[PDB]
């Protein structure tokens, strides 16, 4: 297997690969989250250099993880699908073993844990 | 686990499943629901080996629910039944097979038709107007052959179902403690509380 | 399906100073199910006492059979049968069914009316006589009784002391056996008086 | 066991080892497997010790009763009585018997009776578990009309090898000589026959 | 064994005996067949002693890890399901367990789950498990009402075990009582059948089959 | 077919006092009707004032003891030479036994020592790891002979106060080390008489706060 | 069991241990395995206890009737023949393994009989579970032309080998000497090398310890 | 799961005042067939240990090789291989006992019964048994197979307990061993007359005796034995 | 054949016997009387192997009736029970034993006492205040241990019996189709038609 340590420390104490991943997020379309008294609203930018788009079938920016939780994102679109898939599987796995849907904190903690695992695993960025 | 029945009528599918859970010489429970909702318009009843039944049903349920979230779309009863059959078909040649027999009652929203599938633990799928698993069939099939009509209403189907339960209660050796009846139609799944 | 351990029960017999004691539990069951707490396993034919453990139908059958034989013995001999003689009768009768035996563990106890000697004996299911000075044990808790009797017993006990020893041997053996217990009876036998005592034991 | 019977010029000689086993334990190391059913009709016993004894006892009874009525029986007649018992009770017996006797008319005769209860008249016969190891030797070395001394050496050398290779055989080598002269018992100990 | 646990107006009663057998040999009369998992959770033990004892202490470790990770006490449903999913992995290997996971939580209320070694997991109000379960059911069912007081409920649970301890040969020793409330579980003592039988016989006037 | 198990006979006995505990066991080792050894110890000092015996199939018993002894050694290495308490040892042994749940050690295990309050402790195990603390326990071939005698003499079962109409029980009390050794010796001599696998010698290990002492007594050799 | 038989100058001697088992449990610590068939024909028995006693009593009865009928003292070969034919008829189901010995007008004799009906002749024999231990002694120390006192010593030594080394054998040594021209002498408990040591404690209970529910006088008289 | 094919019978041994004696016949049986007659079942390890092995001979030859390799391995990077860090009987035994138990635990045993006899560096006698099940025990006398039933009783008459060991000389001990071998030849159907005997003494060291024979046997009384009961001729 | 119960009260013996006759997966009959009158004051209920039960019961009945005619006298319940036990005790060592368990309820006119005997197929006789055969005992015995009193009336006994049947109907796996109840007292034998 490909083992290379891609995410590593630099002399100044930075992990450039993680910081360059943030630059990819900074490039991505803007996404905003605002929570009210009895609701949360997820706003998302869609760049208008793309005309002739088919908005019916184009992947939506906001994704349902379960019937009660949603996930929006900024950065690499292809990468987001992998996190969303893992989150959706974990959501059903939680209902199966705990007989209760995930809390938003738990789901976030899981997704965050996946992202972290890719910052100190060999062969991955 | 013993008695599970299914009757497809004009506009709905009706599933009746016994309430008794027996272990040894003791009826441990008399209010057991031997069914899981796979999707808003698809219901699966089950019967067979202890432990395997619920483990299998919930495993299927989780997979169908995962699909629904991923595609934001409900799978057709036919698609669900094929998925379930394949899982049982894999299972039968495993190290330890699922010894579970199922009925899948669903309402196809695209076709606007009720659909009843009978699948045994070997992965033997058949679409039927009425179905049963276990010894129940040996009484109900002949009874339904006689009294069943394809254009029946949901209410007529319930009366037809009452006739089956009465016959089973008369001639079956074991006390199965009545049945939970559920109806699957265009408006989804609901339970008949007084049967 | 082991005939000797379906119904359960125990019998124990001890000698003392010019006396003998024989005791038994009162349980009759069907494997795990306890059915009767009044099933006595000790019988007597004149002054000779017989305790029988094992399969309850054979216990009842042998009692009726030895009553039959001792009643005829007495009519012809014009005297009551003695323990030594009865012991040989039990052995004969059991070995007569050598290849289709009664599933029992009988125990004879009594005092010879002529010599005054205390006498006890035990048998296996096919009639082998096990004569003993000290004690005889029988039943589903025979291992337990062997351990209790071998440690508690001492020779030449008086009737009142012998009563305590045999009772404690039975009770504590019975409490370590699932198929024995549910009451107990002890017979104290002197040359010309016999006392029968029901013991208080745990009813589980 | 290892047993044999050999006809020769003057009559017949029976031979046998002396080992009786219960598994690998030797219950008797000085057994006498050569048994008299009549004055000059003997047999070699192999198989079950209980069965062969019970049979030989019945045969001895039959030939004693035969003699009281009809005089001395033939060796063939003795073999027939053995066969009758071994054949009719073949389902309940484990007996491999060699019958050997001396008539004045017929001289030395040997009949072997295997498990099934069949009868086979032969010049010489070998039987028992240890006989398997000496089929080759006995076939190569046997000759008809041997002398007494030659026949004794033949049996001695044969059973020596049988004993050597077979764990179920051993002890002493007993022999019984049947001639017109009479009945002679012979014995040979390990120290002699082992180093042959 | 005989073990039971039932749900009622005032929470949950849990009662078990303390005998251990190796065939007809009475090995122990002082076995703890209730495992204290946490202040709001109990587990009854029937079948294989080691299997029950080992996996139910393991269950408590898993319930502890849950509340560390989630900063919240585990539900009775989730606790029972950890055990049921565990034994299901070993299905066919020969585990012998007949357990009952009893407890209280805010969201669930008082809850009992029956869990056995062949994978069965049932929620219910009344359960009796063990070789003397039928004897316990007989007394318990015939005297059970939802509106039982805490005092009467404790006695019924105790009396039901006594009934089984008496008739079933492989049941006996002593009765261990527990009461589970919204505040947690409460131990209500160890009661030897040796003394309890006669006490109950005299006071209640029952057990007339027995020579008094 | 190869049978991996065997029965080496013997019997063991553990009694707990107030400030001491004993673990006794006969020294006879057998197979079928043969005697292998008249003196083959099966009660061991395992360190940290814990004595242990695994009676039944000797090969499994020796392996278990060997493993527990090794567990004690590593407990010191990993936890700054902390003393392994008797309750901690018991739980550790459960995991050793249950680790082979599907190919068990054919042994009845008993350990003895002092608890953390200084009081006598005896723990007994089944072949697959179920354990319980007790005042009294006999294990092995003659356990059925010895155990009911211990119930009567150690725990005073079925003994009532004279004249009280069987209403007042004989009160429980701790026994002295002298009285306990008497019960041990009488238990084993009785067992030797009536059980063929028991005899030759008796080795008792006594555990107090001062350490582990040994005592040996001859038994009938028939 | 261990039983032996040894021939000597002017007769024959047989011996036996006194243990009776019921599995691993010693049922009788002092049972008599030496049986009288006739006054001067005695029998040592091993195997199924009831079978050895029943078969020895039956043949002994028929030997007595035969002796009365023929006006002659019974012969050992008659008992031997009657026993083996009886045992053979039952195809080993009567588990009696006997050493038959005695003196008669023909001389002194020593035989063994096995359950299936086979008989053996010898100067020294041993049967039972301890026969190998006994035969090892007999093979080591036996010689031709033994005296009465030498044979008794050899026989009892052979039984002792079984007592000590075989778990199936134990307790005491019984002997019976059958010499020509003399009455047979049955030496019950010739050796008693397994006496129970004094117990450490008396377990005599205080009167009133046992709880009683009822008392009643039993009527044994007419 | 195995079944033994070519087998070796009893191995007998005992302790005496200065050391240990061990013996075993030179036979390799093939069921009831006494197939091989030149089989050495006593294997010396160094000048202070002898391993006697009964049971399956193919597994015995495997063990020989292991012991042979053990000596080679112990000599590696070991300047004191012929002195302080030489192989002890207790080391050799524990190794074998570990192997035997590991093999039985894998349900593929070495179908043997082994007796390791030797003298330790401090002069102490070593005598311990181990078999296919991994069962181990020690005693003043040890024997396998029929030897356990027939030899032990005879050897225990000489050394009945620990205190009898100092009282037993090498002459007396060897005499008892040789006598026991004769008794086994009389009574064990899978035994041979030829055998090997080894003495490990703390003073005189290892003395390995080959090509011994059972002698002074009693067979003469056989001539008087006629029939099986009644027969007079 | 499955459920037979017996309760001896102050002045009568009450026998309750299930009505179901099941063969395979079919309840062939739901009104079977599993009892025979042996004499005017003696009643025997029975349960066990098919065929054997009735064959045995009627054989006993004929023998007791023969005795009654011969002596112009009714045998006591104790005498009848001893006779029945001996027949079963002979049977168990026969080539093919009767696999029948019985309860004998009788009123002894000489003693003026009700008597209940429980005899199993081995010939194991016991006199009891209350008795049962088969799995019934595993529920009823503990229930009767609790609620039974020796001085109860016939009406109290019937209520006590109703409590047993209810418990069996709740916890028994098989449907035994209720029970036929019969009372034996000083006035003979009569049947309770509404239970
Ligand atoms: C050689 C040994 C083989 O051909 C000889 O043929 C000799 C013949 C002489 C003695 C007449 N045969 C025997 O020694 C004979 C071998 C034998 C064994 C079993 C069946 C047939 C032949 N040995 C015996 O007959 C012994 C004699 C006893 C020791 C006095 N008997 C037994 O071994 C009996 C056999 C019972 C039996 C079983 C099946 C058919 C016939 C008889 N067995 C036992 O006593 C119990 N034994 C315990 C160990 O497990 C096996 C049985
Ligand atoms: C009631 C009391 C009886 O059913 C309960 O159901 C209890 C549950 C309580 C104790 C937790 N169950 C038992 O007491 C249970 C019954 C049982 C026995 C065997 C297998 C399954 C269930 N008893 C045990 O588990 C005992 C506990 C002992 C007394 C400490 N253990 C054994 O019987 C052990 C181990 C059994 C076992 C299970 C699985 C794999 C291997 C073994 N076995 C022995 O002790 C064997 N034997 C005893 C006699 O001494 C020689 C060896
Ligand atoms: C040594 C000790 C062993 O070889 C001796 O050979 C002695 C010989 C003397 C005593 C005659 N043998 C025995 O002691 C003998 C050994 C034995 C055991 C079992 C079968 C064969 C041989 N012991 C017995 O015969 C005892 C004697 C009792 C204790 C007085 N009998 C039993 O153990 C009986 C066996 C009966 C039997 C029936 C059918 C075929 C063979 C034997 N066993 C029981 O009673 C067991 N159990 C007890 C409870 O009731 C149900 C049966
Ligand atoms: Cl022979
Ligand atoms: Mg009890
Ligand atoms: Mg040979
Ligand atoms: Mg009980
Ligand atoms: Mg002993």
């Amino acid at each position: 297997g490909y083992d290379r340590a891609l995410s590593i420390f630099s002399p100044d104490g930075h992990i450039f690969q993680v910081e360059y991943a943030l630059e990819a997020v900074k490039r991505g379309t803007c996404a905003v989250g605002v929570k009210g008294k009895n609701c949360v609203v997820l706003g998302c930018e869609r760049r208008s250099t793309l005309k002739l788009q088919d908005t019916r079938i184009t992947p939506s920016k906001v994704s349902k993880i379960d019937s009660h939780v949603v996930l929006s994102f900024s950065g690499l679109n292809a990468d987001s699908r992998i996190l969303i898939e893992k989150a959706r599987v974990e959501a059903q796995s939680h209902r199966l073993t705990l007989e209760d849907p995930v809390t938003v904190e738990y789901l976030t903690r899981y997704v965050a844990g996946v992202q972290q695992r890719y910052t100190q695993s060999g062969g991955v960025r | 686990m013993d008695i599970i029945l299914g009757i497809r009528v004009q506009d709905s599918v009706i599933l009746a499943s016994s309430k008794a859970v027996t272990r040894g010489i003791s009826v441990l429970k008399d209010s057991d629901d031997k069914t899981r909702q796979l999707s808003p318009h698809t219901l699966m009843s089950f019967a067979g080996e202890a432990g395997d039944t619920v483990q299998f049903a919930e495993y299927i349920q989780a997979n169908i629910q995962l699909y629904s979230i991923r595609e934001d779309y409900e799978l057709s009863p036919q698609a669900v039944s094929s998925f379930v059959r394949q899982e049982l078909a894999k299972s039968i040649r495993s190290r330890r097979p699922y010894q579970v027999n199922v009925l899948i009652g669903g309402y196809d929203k695209k076709k606007n038709k009720p659909e009843l599938y009978q699948i045994d633990y070997l992965g033997t799928k058949v679409e039927l107007p009425y179905g049963a698993h276990g010894y129940s069939g040996f009484y109900t099939f002949s009874l339904l052959d006689h009294h069943y009509r394809p254009d029946m209403t949901t209410e007529e189907g319930l009366d037809l179902l009452k006739l089956c339960v009465q016959e089973l209660e008369k001639r079956m050796p074991m006390d199965f403690k009545g049945v939970i009846v559920k109806i699957v139609d265009k408006d989804g799944i609901r339970q008949v509380d007084d049967f | 399906s082991d005939p000797s351990s379906i119904n359960g029960g125990i019998v124990v017999a001890m000698t003392g100073k010019d006396c003998v004691a024989i005791a038994c539990d009162l349980r009759l069951g069907s494997q795990s199910l306890g059915v009767s707490n009044k099933f006595e396993k000790i019988f007597h034919y004149g002054h000779v006492f017989l305790g029988i453990t094992g399969l309850a139908t054979d216990v009842t059958t042998l009692n009726e059979m030895f009553r039959y034989k001792t009643n005829l013995y007495k009519l012809k001999e014009e005297r009551a049968i003695e323990p030594e003689t009865f012991t040989q009768l039990v052995s004969s009768s059991l070995y007569e069914r050598r290849f289709g035996p009664y599933f029992v563990g009988p125990v004879v106890a009594g005092i010879n009316s002529k010599s005054g000697k205390p006498f006890i004996a035990g048998f296996d299911l096919i009639g082998c006589i096990d004569e003993a000075k000290d004690f005889i044990v029988s039943g589903t808790a025979s291992d337990q009784l062997f351990g209790m009797c071998e440690s508690l017993y001492e020779p030449n006990l008086e009737p009142e002391d012998l009563f305590e020893t045999i009772s404690q041997a039975l009770l504590n053996a019975a409490d370590r056996d699932a198929l024995s217990g549910w009451g107990a009876v002890v017979y104290i036998i002197k040359k010309d008086e016999v006392v029968k005592r029901y013991l208080k034991m745990r009813q589980d | 066991t290892s047993i044999m019977a050999v006809t020769f010029k003057d009559g017949v000689i029976l031979g046998a080892d002396s080992r009786t086993t219960t598994g690998a334990y030797i219950a008797n190391r000085v057994t006498d497997k050569l048994t008299r059913v009549h004055d000059k009709i003997w047999c070699c016993r192999s198989g079950s010790a209980a069965d062969t004894q019970a049979i030989a006892d019945i045969v001895q009874y039959h030939l004693e009763l035969y003699t009281s009525q009809y005089g001395t029986p033939s060796t063939e007649t003795a073999a027939s009585v053995f066969k009758e018992l071994c054949y009719e009770n073949k389902d309940n017996l484990t007996a491999g018997i060699i019958v050997a006797g001396y008539d004045d008319k017929n001289k030395g005769e040997v009949y072997t009776i295997p498990l099934g209860g069949s009868v086979h008249k032969l010049p010489y016969a070998i039987a028992g578990s240890g006989s398997t190891f000496i089929y080759g030797y006995c076939d190569k070395n046997f000759r008809e009309n041997m002398s007494k001394e030659e026949t004794v050496d033949f049996i001695k050398h044969s059973l020596s090898q049988a004993i050597k290779w077979d764990g179920s055989s051993g002890g002493v080598i007993r022999m019984v000589v049947l001639t017109a002269a009479g009945v002679e018992r012979l014995i040979f100990y390990p120290d002699e026959y082992e180093q042959l | 064994t005989t073990t039971l646990a039932f749900r009622f107006q005032g929470g949950i009663i849990v009662a078990v005996n303390s005998r251990a057998t190796a065939g007809n040999w009475v090995a122990s009369q002082t076995v703890k067949k209730v495992i204290e998992i946490n202040p709001f959770l109990l587990g009854t033990m029937a079948g294989g002693a080691a299997d029950c004892q080992f996996w139910e202490t393991w269950l408590g470790s898993q319930c502890r890890l849950h509340e560390l990770r989630e900063k919240e006490r585990i539900s009775v449903a989730a606790a029972s399901k950890i055990l049921s999913n565990l034994v299901y992995q070993y299905k066919g290997a020969g585990l012998s367990m007949g357990t009952m996971i009893c407890g209280y939580t805010r969201k669930e209320g008082p809850t009992i789950y029956y869990v056995d070694s062949d994978g069965t997991r049932l929620k219910g109000d009344i359960f009796c498990v063990g070789s003397g379960q039928t004897f316990a059911y007989g007394v318990l069912d015939s005297n059970y009402k939802w509106d039982l007081s805490v005092e009467d409920a404790l006695y019924l649970g105790k009396r039901s075990i006594l009934a089984a301890a008496h008739r079933d040969a492989y049941s006996g020793g002593s009765v261990n009582l527990y009461h589970v409330t919204e505040d947690g579980w409460i131990y209500h003592g160890n009661h030897d059948v040796g003394e309890l039988f006669w006490k109950v016989k005299e006071e209640e006037g029952s057990f007339n089959n027995v020579i008094g | 077919q190869f049978n991996p198990y065997g029965d080496n006979g013997g019997t063991i006995l553990g009694i707990a006092g107030e400030d001491f505990a004993v673990l006794a066991g006969d020294t006879r080792n057998i197979t079928d009707y043969s005697i292998n050894s008249r003196y083959e110890p099966k009660v061991f000092d395992c360190g940290d004032n814990i004595v242990m015996s695994a009676n039944g199939f000797a090969a499994d018993g020796d392996a278990l003891v060997k493993r527990f002894k090794n567990s004690v050694k590593w407990y010191h290495f990993d936890h700054n030479d902390k003393k392994l308490s008797i309750n901690s040892a018991a739980r550790n042994i459960q995991h050793l036994l249950y680790g082979k749940r599907f190919f068990p050690y054919y042994v009845h295990t008993i350990i003895a020592g002092l608890d953390e309050d200084g009081k006598g402790a005896v723990y007994s195990f089944d072949p697959v790891g179920s354990y319980e603390r007790e005042q009294c326990r006999a294990g092995g071939a003659a356990a059925s002979l010895i155990m009911p005698f211990l119930d009567n003499q150690v725990n005073f079962k079925n003994q009532y106060e004279p004249g009280t109409n069987g209403k007042v029980k004989k009160p429980l009390k701790y026994l002295s080390v002298e009285e306990v050794i008497k019960l041990v010796r009488d238990s084993f001599t009785s067992a030797t008489e009536r059980h063929i696998q028991v005899g030759d010698g008796l080795e008792i290990l006594i555990v107090t706060k001062d350490g582990v002492r040994k005592e040996f007594y001859e038994l009938k050799r028939d | 069991t261990t039983i032996v038989g040894v021939k000597f100058n002017n007769g024959v001697v047989i011996a036996a241990d006194t243990r009776s088992t019921q599995g691993p449990i010693v049922a009788d610590k002092n049972c008599a395995k030496l049986h009288r068939i006739s006054p001067k024909i005695w029998c040592a028995g091993a195997g199924t206890a009831a079978d050895t006693e029943a078969v020895t009593q039956l043949i002994g009865s028929n030997i007595e009737l035969h002796s009365l009928y023929t006006s002659r003292e019974p012969r050992v070969v008659s008992a031997l023949q009657m026993l083996k034919q009886h045992l053979f008829k039952y195809q080993g189901h009567i588990g009696a393994y006997l050493i038959v010995a005695g003196v008669d007008p023909t001389g002194s004799h020593l035989f063994s009989i096995h359950a299936h009906g086979s008989t053996d002749v010898g100067y020294y024999l041993s049967l039972g579970s301890g026969s190998l231990a006994a035969m090892a002694v007999l093979e080591s120390h036996w010689k031709q032309d033994l005296t009465k006192e030498e044979a008794i010593k050899l026989a009892s030594d052979a039984i002792q080998a079984g007592i000590w080394n075989d778990l199936g054998s134990g307790s005491n040594v019984d002997v019976c000497v059958m010499e020509i021209g003399k009455d047979a002498e049955y030496l019950r408990n010739y050796l008693t090398p397994n006496v129970r040591e004094e117990k450490q404690k008396s377990y005599k209970f205080p009167r009133g310890t046992t709880a009683v529910l009822k008392e009643s006088i039993v009527n044994i008289c007419d | 799961t195995q079944q033994p094919i070519v087998t070796g019978t009893s191995v007998i041994s005992m302790k005496y005042d200065n050391g240990v004696i061990i013996a075993a016949d030179n036979l390799g049986s093939y069921g009831s067939l006494l197939r091989f007659n030149g089989v050495e079942r006593l294997i010396p390890v160094g000048d202070n240990t002898v391993v006697g092995i009964s049971g399956d001979i193919s597994d015995m030859q495997h063990i020989e090789r292991l012991l042979k390799d053990l000596v080679t391995e112990n000599a590696y990077d070991n300047p004191l291989a012929d002195a302080e860090e030489a192989l002890e009987p207790s080391y050799i035994f524990e190794y074998l006992a570990t192997v035997m138990y590991q093999r039985r635990s894998k349900m593929n045993p070495l179908w043997n019964a082994i007796i390791v006899a030797g003298v330790q560096s401090n002069g102490d006698q070593f005598l311990r048994y181990v078999n296919l099940l991994g069962v181990t025990y020690s005693s003043p006398t040890l024997a396998t197979g029929f030897g356990a039933h027939m030899a032990n009783p005879l050897l225990r008459k000489v050394v009945d307990r620990e205190s009898d060991i100092p009282k037993t000389t090498v002459q007396v001990a060897e005499e008892a061993i040789v006598n026991a071998m004769r008794v086994l030849y009389y009574r064990d159907a899978r035994s041979s007359r030829n055998f090997s005997l080894a003495i490990i003494d703390k003073n005189t060291g290892l003395t390995f005796k080959k090509n011994l024979q059972v002698e002074n046997m009693k067979w003469d009384f056989a001539k008087d034995i006629k029939g099986y009961g009644t027969q007079k001729i």
